[PDB]
């Protein structure tokens, strides 16, 4: 299915994913298109930070949802 | 277009440079570093500037070395990434003294370059920028790079590469800007950021007879379109980091006390040009100045030019 | 005689000055008029940064000439 991601510059991209894809998988797809490494990615949906080892299904993310990508902070 | 992204290893070195140098107050300041051309060996100083713009205050907290701080340094790494892309499109890129061009650099070279760039003004102990202070401060930054690289980066740099990149940072009296592409891109990225603190003369006309301006230099290297897009990108980064964004107004160029043929040359290369300024912003100045997190957040928010792409492999 | 002082963003003032005035004195006049301390005033004319111990006439600054003032943050 298709989902959208709002990237760091405000630009929207599309990804092709499955409900069983992990957040880790989803970060890897973003890296493949945009060149942003997974370790810099923090993904947010409906106000919640999404955690690596969970799936899209676990957060009830359906087709044509938009995820917001923000910087993952280092505390410095 | 794609985003300009800095390597996560590079951002870790940026945290070290911020903590140990860029966050630190300037030390060649005070009554002992004032200067007068009429009594020039009177204090420690050998020229003017030591006491200029040492810090500014935002919500009661001092931001040290605001003209030469984290935001300035970070911005330079964005520019080298962008000039690497522009050079790979050029039919015949500038050939440096070693026979190589920016287009001959690898992605791994750009990572090394970006690490060295972190240290380029890290050695400063004031805003003094006359010859002797400039050379001492570059020498100090080169030695700070070396000391860090030998302790933490030997898996990335050989002893030869540490001495080569230290050289680029040092910028010795006898060396030219374009000795190698590694060196040249470091100098050019630094050059672009000078728009933050230079008048229209230096930016468009050349500061003295015989010197090209900053923007004409970018046009000669990357063509008129990419040259101006680099300029506008840098201006976007200024705005995101709370810098005052200069106005551009070529109708004023003949009235700045410079030789009219320096003005005609600039008009024939650049064209007539008029762009509004924007006042500095204290909150964005602090967000960009006080953490790698804050600064990188700001820089990655700015769209890149439409032609920007990177090889992913 | 009258000169112009303009920030990089275009904010403009005049000063009444003499050709023999030192640059230190000019910065004092700017401090009087605008409240900016001399150590936050980086001044530039015809591409050159101005020293404190030289004079306006040393840089060939004449009536109606424009000096540029590089102010980082008004209020900082
Ligand atoms: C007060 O603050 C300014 C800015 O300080 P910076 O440390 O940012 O700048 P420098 O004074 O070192 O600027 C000179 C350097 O810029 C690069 N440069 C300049 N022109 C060129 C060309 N044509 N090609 C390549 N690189 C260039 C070089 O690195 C050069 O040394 C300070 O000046 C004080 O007024």
């Amino acid at each position: 299915m298709q989902i959208f991601v709002k990237t760091l510059t405000g630009k929207t991209i599309t990804l092709e994913v499955e409900p069983s894809d992990t957040i880790e998988n989803v970060k890897a797809k973003i890296q493949d298109k945009e060149g942003i490494p997974p370790d810099q990615q923090r993904l947010i949906f409906a106000g919640k930070q999404l955690e690596d080892g969970r799936t899209l299904s676990d957060y009830n993310i359906q087709k044509e949802s938009t995820l917001h990508l923000v910087l993952r902070l280092r505390g410095g | 277009s794609m985003p300009i992204i800095l390597d996560s290893d590079v951002l870790e070195v940026a945290e070290y440079v911020y903590k140990t140098r860029l966050s630190q107050p300037y030390t060649e300041v005070g009554s002992e570093w004032e200067y007068n051309y009429k009594n020039p060996t009177a204090t420690f100083a050998k020229g003017d500037g030591h006491n200029l713009q040492r810090y500014i205050t935002i919500d009661g907290k001092q931001l040290h070395r605001p003209i030469a701080g984290l935001a300035h340094t970070m911005r330079t790494l964005m520019y080298s990434q962008l000039m690497y892309c522009s050079s790979k499109k050029q039919p015949s890129p500038h050939v440096c003294q070693d026979g190589r061009t920016i287009a001959d650099l690898s992605e791994l070279d750009l990572k090394k370059i970006n690490i060295a760039q972190l240290f380029f003004v890290a050695g400063r102990e004031s805003e003094a920028s006359y010859g002797d202070a400039y050379h001492r401060y570059h020498l100090y930054g080169a030695k700070q790079f070396e000391e860090y690289a030998r302790k933490h980066l030997t898996h990335l740099f050989s002893e030869e590469e540490i001495r080569l990149y230290s050289r680029c940072i040092e910028d010795r009296v006898g060396d030219s800007f374009d000795g190698t592409p590694e060196g040249y891109i470091i100098h050019l990225s630094h050059m672009i950021d000078l728009m933050r603190c230079k008048s229209p003369v230096e930016v468009f006309l050349g500061h003295s007879k015989g010197v090209s301006g900053i923007v004409p230099t970018l046009i000669h290297l990357f063509g008129k379109q990419d040259g101006l897009d680099i300029m506008h990108y840098a201006r976007g980064l200024f705005a995101a980091t709370g810098e005052a964004v200069p106005y551009i107004d070529s109708s004023e160029w003949p009235h700045l006390g410079v030789d009219l043929s320096r003005v005609q040359r600039a008009l024939s290369i650049v064209g007539d040009i008029n762009v509004p300024g924007q006042e500095a912003d204290s909150k964005k100045t602090a967000q960009a100045g006080f953490s790698v997190d804050g600064c990188y957040s700001a820089l990655t928010s700015v769209p890149t030019p439409s032609w920007y792409e990177k090889e992913l492999k």
